[PDB]
């Protein structure tokens, strides 16, 4: 019916990326870099944030079945944000988009854009709707944090710092793999248990079951905690390994 | 833009509706013969019939009785059309001008309804009160037959029964009242309503609801005598009338349907009955005068009179003279003497009205090979079918014809043996003996020669069917019929439960022989598609005819036609073209597929035009290059074609089921591969008349010098109602200027009933009206030579004549008559 | 699981293209066969070579929407195919996709117009809880079709219906979100909130297009036959009653209410020109043809009526088709 | 194996006669004016009475296959008792009975001869043994009405008198289609049944059985009382119709 969109994570050592001579470190930098691209340029456009993700997931699969050093980043984000806009029914366009490019990208990095920006990108939309095999609908944990949230019940402020620190680590887990490790669920689940141990705060208490010690499963079933233990050490790379710290 | 004109060549001879009554004048005695779109009024004498005067109307008569009106000097007529205009009319002569006069009209069409399954019904008030009209389920129209109601308004009585076969205005009623027989899942009953013009509602009926006979088909009113009615079946005739109850079932009206009805005696003792077998009855109702001065009834008797025409509608004169009215048949004057002949029949025929009737099939062949063509048509069904040879004489038409006395179905010429093939059908019901025994002899059976089909191709493979004694059974024939004396020469009787149903006479391949082709199908009960069916191949050949190859195929051979010395056929949905081999057989090249039902083809060229069943008509091109089809141009506005011909490389022209006649044309605009697929309908026009066969070809005689006649092209066609037509396309300029005319015409002549020519001749069917366009209304353009000489001049006014490029002189009245004149010899 | 799952990657040469069978929302509708499996297929062109913004939205919105939405009653998606993609620079390629669909055997409208089929009440009856089961389906997704037409209903021969095209079609929200196109039905089957200006409209539209269709099953006529708005406007209220603020409380709202007046204030007189129409029907018909779209019924509704309730889908019931006796119609049986 | 030589009475409506325009009362007098030509030409050759019922029975059986139009009766008739004396073992010169034939005759109905009256019974000879299948043997009501009333025992001259009324009966019946109708028994039966009623005598008093008040069913099984009442009306229809009273 729909393709599978997940792999493990040791099956990132054998992307095309890393199978061309490219390093671990070096995939990953481009990753981020690819996904900060599309987070800057569609926040400059004013773009909706199911519509960053979306191109940012578009961007993520891309580079599972192609690799760095064939296609520019810099180029393919763009494309997968032209794309995310059509598709999230938030549209901008192609010319508004490489503008904005130009702005957040020096002589070196526009350069892959070629003579041509504008036809280097409109080029690649028939590649990618090729290689994310048409399927277009994508979810994102923002609306299952939001889902989850509604349903527990306790001091409002408590649960508010809860969201937005947990929506803060959805928004830095784009720039990993994460995206295509897990389905949207569970890490919408594990930002909330992320962001649960960071605030000291009891997430079972605000529950319909204020006992259940898994909390967690009251909103998505058959979780493991080392599932959980093992995205949070995922987006904590990112801090400690990056300037900025953890929110707490 | 396509631009065509068409003429009516012969009119339509079918008999749909005839009555008696004084209209023209209190003293004389009327019959008013009703045909597709003209009416006819004559006289009764002792002789015989005297024509007084024949109209044309704007639209199909579908209702049409006589009635007198309180305070009237003579009977008026109502008549009520196809689309719905209805109109009473009454009779006026001034010494030699005659005219007729529009004393009401108005349309009746609701906005909202579904239009019945037994087809409109026009019933009046035995005291003339009110029409009475069916239109659609569930609905009763009543026009009261006020003196000021000159607009003919009309309200609707909401009726529960939705299902009605039939209604009449019972007599001996003191408050209006109707009787009818409708269809439940209960079966069929017969039931009366009351109307009150007063209150527009039924209320309460005289006499109840009774179960009837399953296939109870007419009621009749019986007059104030006897009073009550008298509901005509398909095994027993019942009478009803409040508790007394009637029911003969004699064994003679079993063995055909009875469906015309006609009083005789005014005060209904005496009634006329008529089968599809062409059988005549007489209907009579024993009266017992009772010992209180009322007359109930004894019983109820039939007496069989003789054979008759198979007849639509028969109404009694006078002094035992029956006017025949027939639609599958010529129409009759018969008499009903009161001794019986040296074979046992009260019925002797007088005069004989000649109906070419369902024209199922025809041919142009110049039989004295001159320029002057000849027309033979397949006319008839049953015991009335026949060949119909029609000549243009030296103005009116020459007509020969051949009894068949069977069938027949399709026709085709073939030169080289100078005589026909002709494909046909007869009736024979199930014996003791097992077989099967004709009713009549006929042609096929009473042929010089005869052979029929030993083919082993569907053996014993398919499920040996059940027959049961007394069923009807269809036996199909080819005939080969000498093209001067018109003897069945040979008949060749096709496998059984094998219906013939396309006929070719042509060469093919490299074989100089001329063989006659039949595609077949095999009819089982079941019904449904046929998924079985034959190709024969025959060659007639010094008197003997052979079975030279023959081709299974699984389906129907709707139709089949020849080029490029190869045989085209359509097989149910598939169309598919076979190669004449060395070996005398057929081996298939290439095939298409889309369609639902192949019926109709045409050919030009490589070019292929398909009629299917609906999805209108598609063209399909053999392309020998790769050698397979491929869809050319498709229209895509859905029709149910009844008819297709080719005008020329661009242009097609088709008929539907709607009595409507179309031209699409290829576009070729814009350069768009899907514009050009896309073929536009630019051609619509309301014919009236329902199409069965078109044909190249005319009458006229034809001389190679090559001149401009403002006609190009001719297509004839023939018609269920015997009306045959002719259609030929225009340049722009005499487009432009026969339709400027049709209009100045109708401003002019005056139509019957005061109904618009623009809505009469616009394309209708049940869904969509759509204006003409494309189509000059000839039959208007050539009544300008009819009108008076003031009305010719009202129509030039203003009116600017072409002939010299210099200067566009003011048209005379003669200008215009010389080019009318011109366009009535081409048919 | 790349089989089947894999989308345009396929070439159009596995398909042999037939003709074309009609005229689509975006694109004219072909036929064509499959080499490998022999299946007949609807396609659907995409024509991406307007530079423009690329791969057309208006598809993005079909292929996005109809990938979701799985039914018995609504055409799946088959696969998407390129043309051939022969050069090793994909700069080069500028060749079009093409939408496959299942292919079904009839369309409502071929059948209608040609006039052969006759629908019993039990035929509708089949028609109308499919063709509700599936919208119903579909505006519980918060989908709107917008182009309810006899052309995008198709059926195949066993009695099951489906719908077509929506290429048209877009999400609704009950937050004002974003203004439509105004005009967007098929005229005859336009709803009177979309005549008199309603850009913001709501689910109502494709009920009111369906019960356009209920009574042309009944009367073998389309119901409003009108060719511009205010000749429409019009027609539905000689039926069913002029737009007042009495029957209609916000059809003040609508800009053209001062700017369209019907001829008079009709009453509503639909009971009583459909009196032939079973009281179990009509009773359905009144609800779906109500002015007020706040009023009108929703899909689930009709489904909870005495007409469609009780309807069981494992009879299918194909709708008639008279054969072979059609041949020589107007024989036989006459009078 | 044997073929069948039973219609049912609803089944005459279908003959070749009567599907060629001929009325139902026509092919019946046709009927009994062949049947009594094979009955007075027999009876003047001094022909056994098994011998003219034979005859009379092909007759009946060959005009359920073919048409009286096609094939004329007396020509018929006249083949039918030419075979059944040769099957009966009372064969008869075809000379002599054409001579028969034509005394009893009128110029009229011997013209349907032809011009060699020999020739065209000869050549019928053929499609009669045709039309009956070959199946010559034929049983006949008379040796069942003397096998049962051998079994009744009581007053001489009133079981006489029941044979003869009976028997007179089965010479009447030949001119109807009852041989085509019922088994020989049944006629056998009815025949009895009859002249019982119209004598008053109680048949079942000179049987075995004398209470058994259904006296038929220990000679002939199956028959309810409804086949012996139609075949009772049809008999006296016969003298009804010609206004004859019962031999009594
Ligand atoms: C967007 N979308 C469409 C489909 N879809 C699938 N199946 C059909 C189908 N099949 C019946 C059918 N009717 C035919 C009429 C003719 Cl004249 C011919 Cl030649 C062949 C025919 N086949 N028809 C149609 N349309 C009907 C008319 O106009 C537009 C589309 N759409 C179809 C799936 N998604």
């Amino acid at each position: 019916t729909k393709p599978c969109w997940y792999w493990d994570k040791k099956d990132l050592a054998h992307t095309p990326s890393q199978l061309e001579g490219l390093d671990p470190a070096t995939e990953a930098r481009y990753r981020r870099e690819g996904a900060r691209f599309i987070f800057d340029v569609g926040t400059r456009l004013g773009l909706h944030y199911d519509t960053l993700a979306t191109g940012i997931i578009y961007f993520h699969r891309f580079y599972m079945f192609h690799s760095f050093k064939q296609f520019p980043r810099y180029v393919t984000g763009a494309c997968c944000l032209f794309l995310a806009g059509k598709v999230e029914e938030t549209p901008k366009k192609c010319k508004d988009i490489i503008k904005t490019a130009r702005s957040l990208l020096n002589d070196v990095q526009f350069g892959q854009f070629g003579d041509d920006p504008k036809e280097e990108v409109m080029v690649l939309e028939r590649i990618l709707l090729q290689t994310i095999k048409f399927d277009l609908q994508v979810e994102h944990p923002y609306q299952f944090l939001l889902k989850y949230a509604k349903q527990l019940k306790g001091d409002k402020n408590k649960i508010q710092k809860l969201v937005q620190m947990a929506w803060t680590f959805v928004n830095d887990s784009l720039c990993t793999t994460l995206s295509l490790q897990w389905e949207p669920e569970i890490i919408a689940v594990a930002v909330m248990y992320l962001a649960g141990r960071l605030c000291k705060f009891e997430i079972q208490e605000w529950t319909s079951k204020p006992m259940y010690r898994r909390w967690w499963e009251q909103f998505v079933q058959d979780v493991p905690v080392d599932v959980l233990e093992d995205i949070c050490h995922q987006i904590l790379d990112l801090y400690s390994q990056g300037k900025q710290q953890m929110p707490h | 833009m396509s631009y065509n004109y068409v003429v009516t060549a012969q009119k339509p001879t079918a008999v749909n509706g005839c009555v008696t009554g004084h209209f023209t004048s209190a003293e004389d005695l009327n019959l008013l013969i009703a045909k597709n779109t003209r009416l006819e009024i004559y006289v009764v004498t002792a002789e015989g019939l005297r024509p007084v005067k024949e109209v044309g109307m704007y639209g199909k008569i579908a209702v049409m009785e006589l009635f007198r009106p309180k305070g009237e000097s003579k009977d008026l007529l109502f008549i009520l059309t196809a689309k719905y205009n209805a109109c009473i009319l009454e009779y006026k002569q001034s010494g030699e001008s005659i005219d007729i006069i529009t004393r009401a009209h108005g349309n009746v069409q609701d906005r909202i309804g579904r239009p019945s399954e037994t087809g409109i019904i026009g019933i009046i008030d035995p005291e003339c009160r009110m029409i009475g009209l069916r239109l659609y389920d569930g609905l009763f129209k009543v026009i009261p037959l006020d003196r000021d109601n000159k607009e003919l308004k009309a309200f609707n009585i909401r009726l529960e029964e939705l299902h009605v076969i039939d209604v009449k205005f019972l007599y001996g009623c003191q408050a209006p009242t109707i009787c009818f027989v409708y269809q439940d899942p209960q079966g069929r009953h017969v039931k009366t309503y009351e109307v009150s013009l007063r209150e527009k509602e039924f209320n309460k009926g005289p006499w109840k609801q009774e179960n009837v006979e399953a296939e109870a088909s007419m009621v009749i009113a019986v007059p104030e005598p006897f009073g009550g009615a008298i509901i005509i079946g398909q095994e027993s005739i019942t009478y009803h009338n409040g508790d007394k109850y009637l029911a003969i079932a004699p064994p003679i009206i079993k063995q055909s349907t009875i469906v015309c009805h006609n009083r005789v005696d005014p005060n209904g003792s005496r009634y006329l009955l008529g089968d599809m077998e062409g059988r005549l009855f007489m209907l009579l109702l024993e009266k017992e005068e009772q010992m209180d001065g009322t007359v109930t009834l004894k019983d109820l008797r039939v007496e069989l009179l003789g054979e008759t025409s198979i007849a639509e509608c028969l109404t009694y004169l006078d002094n035992g003279v029956v006017f025949v009215g027939s639609r599958l048949g010529d129409s009759q004057l018969v008499k009903l003497n009161v001794d019986s002949n040296e074979q046992g029949s009260y019925v002797v025929a007088m005069e004989t009205f000649t109906n070419l009737g369902p024209i199922v099939d025809m041919c142009v062949v110049d039989l004295e090979r001159q320029g002057q063509g000849q027309l033979v048509t397949c006319s008839g069904a049953f015991k009335e079918g026949s060949l119909r040879i029609i000549r243009n004489g030296i103005q009116k038409l020459h007509i020969r014809t051949v009894p068949l006395y069977e069938s027949p179905r399709k026709i085709c010429y073939q030169e080289v043996s100078q005589c026909f093939g002709v494909l046909s059908s007869r009736i024979e019901v199930q014996d003791t003996s097992g077989g099967t025994t004709a009713l009549r002899p006929s042609a096929s059976t009473q042929a010089l020669s005869s052979s029929v089909s030993s083919s082993k191709l569907f053996s014993s493979s398919t499920a040996p069917h059940e027959t049961s004694f007394g069923e009807e059974v269809e036996v199909h024939n080819l005939l080969i019929i000498d093209q001067h004396t018109f003897e069945v020469l040979h008949a060749h009787q096709f496998l059984q439960n094998e219906y013939a149903l396309s006929l070719v006479s042509c060469k093919l391949g490299k074989d100089p022989n001329t063989y006659f082709i039949v595609g077949t199908a095999m009819v089982y009960p079941e019904e449904a598609e046929p998924k079985q069916g034959r190709i024969v191949v025959f060659q007639y050949s010094d008197g003997k005819l052979q079975t030279v190859a023959e081709k299974e195929v699984k389906g129907a051979v709707y139709s089949m036609v020849e080029f490029n010395g190869k045989l085209l056929a359509s097989i149910n949905s598939t169309v598919r073209l076979y190669e004449w081999t060395t070996e005398k057989e057929l081996r298939t090249e290439c095939n298409h597929y889309n369609n639902i039902m192949a019926l109709y083809l045409k050919t030009k060229g490589d070019f292929i035009l398909v009629g299917d069943l609906m999805r209108s008509v598609l063209l399909l091109a053999y392309k020998p290059m790769e050698g397979n089809f491929e869809e050319i141009a498709r229209d895509f506005n859905p029709n149910w074609m009844s008819a297709v011909e080719i005008l020329d490389d661009d242009n097609f022209l088709g008929a539907e089921n709607a009595f409507n006649l179309f031209v699409c044309q290829k576009d070729s605009a814009a350069t768009t591969d899907e514009e050009r697929q896309h073929l536009q309908e630019v051609g619509l026009f309301h014919l009236g008349e329902f199409v069965n066969v078109f044909c190249h070809g005319s009458l006229v005689m034809q001389n190679l010098g090559e001149t401009s006649t403002p006609t190009q092209g001719s297509v004839l066609f023939g018609t269920v109602n015997g009306m045959i037509g002719l259609v030929t396309s225009l340049s722009e300029s005499w487009y432009n200027l026969l339709l400027d005319m049709q209009n100045r015409l109708n401003k002019v002549i005056k139509s019957v009933g005061k109904i618009e020519h623009s809505f009469w001749r616009s394309f209708h069917t049940e869904r969509k009206t759509e204006p003409a366009t494309g189509f000059i209304d000839g039959d208007l353009i050539e009544s300008f030579l009819d009108i008076s000489r003031p009305k010719m001049q009202e129509v030039v006014a203003n009116l600017q004549y072409d002939d010299g490029s210099g200067m566009k002189r003011e048209a005379t009245a003669d200008d215009l008559i010389k080019v009318v004149e011109e366009l009535t010899r081409i048919h | 699981g790349q089989t089947e799952s894999d989308w345009g990657k396929r070439c159009v040469d596995k398909f042999d293209i037939i003709g074309i069978i009609g005229e689509g929302t975006y694109g004219q509708v072909y036929k064509a066969k499959d080499k490998d499996t022999g299946e007949l297929v609807a396609l659907k062109k995409v024509r991406l070579d307007n530079e423009k913004e690329g791969f057309p939205i208006t598809a993005i919105r079909e292929i996005k929407i109809l990938r979701q939405l799985i039914h018995r009653s609504v055409v799946n998606m088959k696969e998407i195919v390129t043309d051939k993609q022969d050069a090793l620079d994909f700069k080069k390629d500028k060749g079009a996709f093409y939408l496959v669909f299942e292919y079904m055997d009839h369309d409502l409208m071929g059948l209608l117009e040609s006039g052969l089929v006759h629908f019993s009440e039990d035929h509708i009856k089949s028609f109308m809880k499919q063709l509700m089961e599936g919208l119903e389906y579909c505006h519980k997704k918060n989908f709107l079709h917008r182009d309810i037409k006899c052309s995008n209903i198709l059926l195949n021969n066993s009695g099951q219906i489906k719908l077509a095209d929506f290429g048209l079609a877009r999400l609704y929200n009950s937050e004002e979100s974003r203004p439509y196109t105004n005009k967007v039905i098929t005229l005859w089957y336009r709803p009177p909130e979309l005549l008199l200006g309603e850009e913001r409209y709501t689910p109502a539209i494709d009920v009111w297009s369906c019960g356009c269709i209920l009574g042309e099953l009944f009367t073998k006529k389309p119901i409003f036959q009108a060719n511009l708005e205010l000749a429409q406007l019009e027609l539905i209220s000689r039926l069913c009653g002029s737009p007042c603020p009495a029957v209609w409380p916000d059809v003040i709202k609508l800009p053209y209410f001062n700017t369209m007046k019907p001829k008079k204030q009709y009453r509503r007189r639909l009971r009583e020109e459909f009196s032939f129409i079973p009281s179990a029907a009509l009773d359905l018909l009144d609800h779906m043809l109500t002015l007020d779209p706040s009023k009108r019924c929703t899909a689930e509704q009709t489904l909870q009526s005495d007409f469609l309730k009780d309807v069981e889908l494992s009879k299918m019931a194909p709708p008639d088709l008279p054969h072979w006796q059609d041949c020589h119609e107007l024989w036989s049986k006459k009078r």
